[PDB]
């Protein structure tokens, strides 16, 4: 079923801001989908004076499980080897957004 | 699971960072991603992937794999990623990589690859992203790139491609990155970039391009383009016409030279351009359509004017540096509501209006330096409330204004010499860095956390000249001393025609000496006595003007005068234990090398301009002539005590005798902290304080003019008070 | 009208005191109920610099109340004493943000 | 927008605060929602919603509508929900909803609705929700009823309903809500509830049954049942077996007498059971199957005995409350790892074995007042760590140990008799709250806040109080013991007025000796008022005390009203004077002896005063008083002879002492009448000083009157002193 909570990959070019950095090309991944758990909002019914919270919600969404931090160096025309970081999914699932 | 492995994860078996030299066994047959990089295994050997057919992810990055059996990649139907970077695999494997057609992306980078065969790239009908960077490859494979019209990503860079022929592209209808820089591309084909409509991004940085690329104008969905770090030296007439949808250009670093007038007009998507080093432009370009820009550069250019519709027709811009040019006429910036950084320095602005600078509430940084701007009217001042950066030094100015700048946090106006009046210090309250055109400026805002950049000390007070109020009680005494006791003293002795010896007549020389001196300390402490406590605005006027050539030349003429004439003195001793003709003439010639020397200086640049007391050499910063009377005060010193050892090596004769030695000894005595202070930096004199050396040089300096007046008077009353009853009888 | 979308919804609730000796009361709520049809996604966010603050950029989208009243029950217990419950009904439902 | 009412929303027009009839004309026709509520409308007129097609919420409440047309509602065929509470109609109104298909929620409560026509709720084949309660019905509408097979909630509460018949809700297979509270039900039939299989919720509050109803055996899925304030008695032996899911039960305000000992067995989901009033259960309920119990009360019934199996399957119990039974016995609790709360107050416990009490990790509350408990083990109290109050009052305890309760916060021991001894203050650290049996218990007990409160009428360091004082009372003994001494000796040495002059010098002996035995207890116990008062105040030596007290003051003052008249006489009868005397020390005796028999005297001060504090409004009052009867008629003699040698010298000693005995006598009684004039408050130790001070001392004063101020009689002695030596 297309239309479920997958994992995607696309590219993406990185240069620093500043610095005549040089230019590096890179894969990344994604998550993207419909969840089958529907979301809802029930209020909550209370006798205290104070009120609080007034609606009980539920929501899912499909959020990452698995990520790998990884770091890239490149040229910046200059003497520092500048780093860059990502976190590399390798697994996406549906939770609650509140949780 | 397996023993080298976590196996652990939602079928995802991670065994990377062991030694594993072949594919392990004992997997799950389920398992959908395998990453055994960074192992030792250096050949897949037939058939070896039989136990994971429902594997989707393959990682053998940072092997030593030379060789990929024809046969090792079957049965992988459903194999999505592959990554082989960082291996010894000389060619593309062809054979091997035929049965992947589910592939999407491929990295082949970091490889020792150099040859590409026709056959490659045959059976990928689901292609995407294709890494061959890092490579030695010399050529473009025209021909095996013609077998994926899918490909959306594509990356040809560090490697060694010299030109790209006709049709090179003429097949890939989906591409949306081309990265071609850090290659050796010197020339591109009229047609090479056709059929690329849906491209965007185009690198071609750090080539050997010696002409802009006409080959550009086949690209209407381009969007980033760069091409910095070329040789390209003149950009044609009408050249980014075919791109309505630019939004980033990348040309620094390069010998640009002229640069075409209606070229990056009708670009309403560009946001900055920098352009420096064109030489060899002297008009302003058109911007008709270009009116989303967020920061212009143009310097180093022949550009003299301005149009007076620039603010006008965009409103988007924060800076703009319009430096190292021949601006002379700034138009009306009225208009430019967004702009925050404006940089002109080192142009010809001569005069500043009323209206040049109304009407720019955001801006932050203002840069005048170096423009020889000499009139500024009271206005353009104040439409313009937060600014903080004001520089404007090394200009021509008379009269600085100070309102509407009350804001400032940093000033810079260190360069003016016309500049002498006094900055109100209650207009700059929140000012914190300041730089002004004269010393005396700081004692204004440093009282009398700002750290002025002169930084005023002893050799530049602000309230007493003398200092203390023992040292001004000391001055006066000498003043009422020694111009009353070098008076009578000379009136005694030009009084009897009666025929007057040398030593007696040399002794008229030092009175003449001490005489002359008395009128320096008397201007300075005549001058000392005029400003009492308020040694700020008469500080300026002082040591840039005539009165201090005066002084310095009473001054040197007075003490060389002195101890070239005390060296006289005792030569005429010497010759004595006829001659009275010459005696005269010898005279003559002193006084007019002291005034040759002490009117030498008064021509030369930089002199008489360290201290308020006008010292021949006060913090020795002339060390020529300022130690040049050092070394007259020496060389002349030393020959004179010669003498003395002479009279010592073999009446009035011994009373002069006596009372010459006095005068020589005093001086000499008197004269050593004069030189010892002047040879500080060599042995660092424990770190003498200004102050100190103040009290010294200025209690030292004139000390032995007060002694030869008085002293030879009373002290030696051998011939001297013969002449004393003398005048008695003149009462 | 797809009848899976996000749309409220009424039923019966039952109203009663934990502690005093209360009457008890049938209360109509509403409530919202629905799958929205924009797909929610969580992407990288890449940085040069060195510490990693947040490191993915999501988008969520749920079914919310947009504009709820709060109406009042004096649940009327015996013996004097007249407790009063409070809540807010739900008077319309649309699709917005998780954080936003 | 348009029209001039709030309008104000998506497609939802609220026209509520402000208006009058006919609905806002030049609305948009796509309205959605009308909120029209509060208003005046009185009269819907026939084609009165004709501008609203796709209205779907109408509300009506509120108003004063009393007739709708039934062409009114025509055209409404996607309306969802109508409320029309709070408005006035004698009739459900019928016609007007019938073409209402798309109708799911309807309210009709509040109104005058007394009559349900017979053709009702014909046509709404999508109701789920309906409101029939604050009406004046007076029976079910079972044919109306059977046109709603989709119906889900529905509620008749607040009206006049006698009686269900049968088969009254034979055709409602999806109700899952019912509500028939505040009614007059008090028959049932036996086949009434037929065909509700789905149905949760039932509610029954509010009736008058007479007895369980039986006909509850027909609703598998009944959850929570409510049925309390209604006058059921009897629980028949196995009730609740076709209600297996049953998870709450009310049933409280009932005068239950039997309950049927196999009749809540096999409850797997209750999770409460309170019982209170069941007179006639005197065996603990089978629960064989009810695992799932957090609060069970059993209170008010004849149970004797307990099952121990019980805190063996109640696995989870928080609370227990076993109050006002016969139980005897405490069954080990080994086993409740979740209970809390413990209450066994008002049994029949006379032990407390080692085993009694373990497994109570939890235990926080503990009741065991008024048990008749005498013997306690040192164990049954290490193993409950985390216990606060205790309470163990009005029982009959001899020593309370105090190991393992360190941890209390809040200590009741007050109505113990036999608990004499002294508790330590170092094993109750973190006690907060603490009341004790005695005084000296409180004195010895004594932020804590003891409840006995001693004052200076239990003092805790020195008895008699200031150094000056303590010298003060050091000199009257030494004084009236020795001066009293040799005065006696020559009356009795050898064998008038002069008779009573010895007379009341053998009065102030025994008031001396009390003196000195009040003087005496003070020096052997000096600041150490803590150990020695109890056994002081609730033993012998205050009885001896209070009696040489009241029979030394009591004695003088009779004894002193006797030489007055001697006197007054003299200004035969000598036989006579001697019974008189012998007289006055038997009654001194008797009035003496009467308070030795009564309870609560001698048990108010430490010096076990006749009246300290006046705690004995009788003897003490009645002394007081009698004290100064007999004192007014000495006086009223003294005017009389004042009206008109030895025998003034007599007369100046007798008029001596009495004025001397007068002067002294006023601030003891002045002491005694302090509530009626409140004394602007009360000595806070003054009056023992000054009731110590001034209630023994005419025993020194006096008798030095005579002694050489007034040397008659007592002279002539002095001269007979001399003879001796």
């Amino acid at each position: 079923d297309p239309r479920r909570c997958m994992r995607h990959h696309y590219v993406d070019s990185i240069s620093h801001p500043l610095y005549k950095c040089s230019s590096k090309m890179v894969l990344l991944a994604r998550c993207e989908g419909h969840c089958s758990q529907a979301s809802r909002s029930e209020p909550l019914v209370s006798f205290s004076t104070v009120l609080k919270q007034p609606f009980r919600s539920s929501c899912h969404c499909c959020r990452p499980q698995t990520s790998k931090l990884k770091a890239l160096r490149l040229r910046c025309s200059g003497g520092m080897r500048l780093t860059a970081t990502y976190r590399y999914i390798l697994s996406c699932h549906c939770e609650e957004c509140n949780s | 699971c397996a023993a080298p492995c976590s196996c652990d994860g939602d079928r995802r078996v991670d065994c990377s960072g062991k030694g594993l030299t072949a594919v392990p066994e004992g997997l799950s047959a389920f398992t959908q991603a395998l990453d055994i990089s960074m192992n030792n295994i250096t050949q897949l050997p037939e058939d070896a992937f039989k136990n994971f057919p429902f594997l989707e992810e393959l990682q053998l990055a940072g092997n030593d794999l030379s060789f990929i059996h024809p046969k090792a990649l079957s049965g992988l139907k459903e194999l999505k990623v592959l990554t082989l970077q960082n291996n010894q695999l000389k060619t593309v494997p062809s054979e091997a990589i035929r049965g992947l057609s589910a592939l999407q992306s491929l990295r082949l980078d970091a490889n020792h690859i150099t040859s590409v065969p026709e056959d490659s790239f045959e059976g990928l009908v689901q292609l995407r992203h294709l890494w061959l960077d890092d490579n030695s490859l010399t050529e473009v494979p025209v021909h095996p790139l013609s077998n994926l019209p899918t490909l959306q990503a594509l990356t040809l860079a560090l490697n060694k491609i010299s030109s790209i022929p006709d049709f090179a592209f003429t097949n890939l209808s989906s591409l949306v990155v081309l990265h071609l820089h850090n290659n050796k591309i010197r020339s591109l084909s009229q047609h090479c970039f056709d059929g690329l409509d849906n491209l965007e991004t185009l690198d071609l940085n750090y080539n050997n391009l010696g002409e802009f690329p006409q080959a550009i104008k086949a690209l209407p969905s381009l969007k980033e383009l760069g091409f910095h770090s070329n040789s390209i030296s003149v950009i044609p007439d009408g050249a980014f016409d075919g791109n309505p949808l630019l939004r980033t250009i990348h040309l620094y670093d390069n010998p640009l030279s002229f640069v075409g007038n209606s070229a990056f007009h009708n670009l309403s998507d560009l946001h900055s351009l920098v352009i420096r080093g064109a030489s060899m432009v002297q008009q302003f370009p058109n911007l008709t359509g270009t009116v989303h820009l967020e920061s212009l550069t143009l310097t180093g250019t022949k550009i003299s004017s301005i149009p007076n519709n620039l603010c006008q027709e965009q409103k988007m811009l924060r800076t703009l540096d319009l430096s190292y040019n021949n601006i002379r006429d700034l138009p009306s910036f009225n208009g430019c509501h967004a702009l925050e950084e404006i940089s002109l320095q080192r142009n010809q602005i001569y005069q500043i209006k009323e209206g040049t600078f109304q009407g720019l509430i955001s801006l932050r940084i203002l840069d005048l330096s170096r423009n020889l701007i000499h009139e500024i009217h009271s206005r353009a001042f104040a439409t313009l409330g937060p600014i903080t950066n004001l520089d404007v030094s090394f200009n021509e100015l008379t009269s600085f204004p100070t309102e509407g700048l009350n804001g400032l946090n940093q000033l810079k106006l260190v360069g003016n010499f016309k500049l002498k009046e006094a900055l109100a210090a209650k207009d700059f309250v929140n000012l914190r860095s300041l730089s002004v055109p004269y010393a005396y400026q700081c004692c204004a805002f440093w009282g009398c956390i700002i750290h002025c950049t002169p930084s005023t000390g002893a050799f530049k007070p602000c309230e007493y000249l003398l200092g203390s109020w023992m040292i001004r009680l000391t001055v006066w005494f000498i003043f009422l001393v020694a111009l009353f006791f070098n008076l009578l003293v000379i009136l005694t002795t030009f009084a009897s025609c009666t025929s007057l010896p040398s030593s007696k007549l040399f002794i008229g020389l030092i009175s003449v000496s001490n005489l002359f001196m008395g009128i320096y300390t008397g201007i300075l402490t005549f001058l000392d006595a005029v400003s009492w406590g308020r040694f700020a605005e008469f500080g300026i006027w002082w040591e840039t003007g005539s009165g201090c050539k005066v002084a310095g030349f009473l001054a040197v003429f007075s003490s060389e005068s002195a101890i070239f004439l005390l060296m006289l003195a005792t030569v005429e001793r010497s010759l004595s234990a006829n001659h009275l003709k010459q005696f005269r003439v010898a005279a003559l010639l002193a006084f007019l090398g002291a005034t040759v020397a002490g009117c030498f200086p008064l021509f030369h640049r930089g002199e008489y301009s360290a201290s308020p007391l006008c010292l021949p050499f006060p913090t020795g910063e002339s060390l020529g002539f300022t130690v040049t009377l050092v070394l007259l005060n020496s060389l002349a010193f030393l020959l004179m005590a010669v003498i003395y050892t002479k009279l010592y090596c073999n009446n009035s004769q011994s009373s002069m005798i006596k009372h010459v030695a006095w005068l020589i000894f005093t001086n000499c005595i008197f004269f050593c902290p004069v030189a010892f202070f002047s040879f500080a930096p060599l042995i660092t004199a424990i770190s003498i304080s200004p102050e100190i050396m103040k009290s010294v040089t200025l209690i030292f300096f004139p000390l032995p003019a007060c002694l030869n007046p008085v002293l030879y008077v009373f002290f030696n009353p051998k011939f001297k008070e013969d002449w004393k009853l003398l005048k008695r009888r003149v009462t």
